[PDB]
């Protein structure tokens, strides 16, 4: 399922931007012996482990099969590793509600979170975790479509995301499906922020200790109270009180279907979002 | 809206 490619099989097309380790180029796959094309995000990482392993771990982020969980579609080993995935033409969650804070409505934000949510239990179920999901790494397929990419990259490549671990994570490095709920927690809370920046004005190595202290990310002002004990039962200290994936799912999708009712946004009901040639085939398209 | 809210003294929010 995962397919080696050659350096030459494919081209980075432009920049779309670079984050933790390496940069992300929109580029083109071209599945040498076939006139197609496929339209890709290519991500080059930055160089303690081996080449014969790397490859075990794709065999294995190459096998994630779920609408809302990003899969990798191949790998170049060379001087460098780099990830061949499918395009995600609208960007990053993050940037997305951020460009759109005025236009986004109650339906919209909570499916998402239903949606995220349903990822991270797919990768639950088969005891796979994540560790560094957030804002940042839920792609938009389609601004009513979204899902989680980058999922074993962290584990791949050992600056840390503080502010989005959970505690134990913090002090004692312990990931666990247990902690993504909690990262989860603080997606959601980006999410509806539209964006906002979590503890912003504290400085990393303090968070440790203003969360020992009890204190949280704050209740969001489009969060009627029933959602933000969610966001906030996520933080727990003891990490198996924290809501399953599952819990969340229904929690939330119980919420998709009254919007209005759990969200205050201001003018809700007046609210609408959104190269080529030829040969051009769609990542589904190419692998039957 | 402010950086932090507090949640003390409750027991599951704040560690000992």
């Amino acid at each position: 399922l995962l397919r080696i490619l050659k350096e030459t099989e494919f081209k980075k097309i432009k920049v779309l931007g670079s984050g933790a380790f390496g940069t992300v180029y929109k580029g083109l796959w071209i599945p040498e012996g076939e006139k197609v094309k496929i339209p890709v995000a290519i991500k080059e990482l930055r160089e303690p482990k081996a080449n014969k392993e790397i490859l075990d771990e794709a065999y294995v982020m190459a096998s994630v099969d779920n609408p809302h969980v990003c899969r990798l579609l191949g790998i170049c080993l060379t001087s460098t590793v780099q990830l061949i995935t499918q395009l995600m033409p609208f960007g990053c969650l993050l940037d997305y509600v951020r460009e759109h804070k005025d236009n986004i409505g109650s339906q919209y934000l909570l499916n998402w979170c239903v949606q995220i949510a349903e990822g991270m239990n797919y990768l639950e179920d088969r005891r796979l975790v994540h560790r560094d999901l957030a804002a940042r790494n839920v792609l938009v397929k389609t601004p009513q479509h979204v899902k989680i990419t980058d999922f074993g990259l962290a584990k791949l490549l050992g600056k840390v995301p503080i502010k989005w671990m959970a505690l134990e994570s913090i002090l004692h490095r312990i990931y666990t499906h247990q902690s993504d709920v909690w990262s989860y927690g603080v997606t959601v809370w980006e999410l509806m922020t539209f964006g906002s920046k979590p503890y912003d004005g504290i400085p990393a190595s303090e968070i440790s200790s203003i969360l020992e202290k009890g204190e949280r990310l704050p209740q969001p002002p489009i969060c009627t109270i029933d959602v933000y004990m969610i966001m906030v039962k996520c933080w727990m200290i003891d990490a198996d009180s924290r809501p399953k994936f599952r819990e969340l799912i229904i929690e939330f999708s119980k919420m998709a279907r009254d919007p209005q009712r759990y969200l205050v946004i201001q003018g809700d009901e007046r609210m609408h979002l959104p190269e080529d040639m030829d040969d051009v085939v769609d990542a589904d398209e190419y692998l039957i | 809206m402010p950086p932090t809210q507090s949640f003390a003294p409750d027991p599951k929010y704040v560690s000992s």
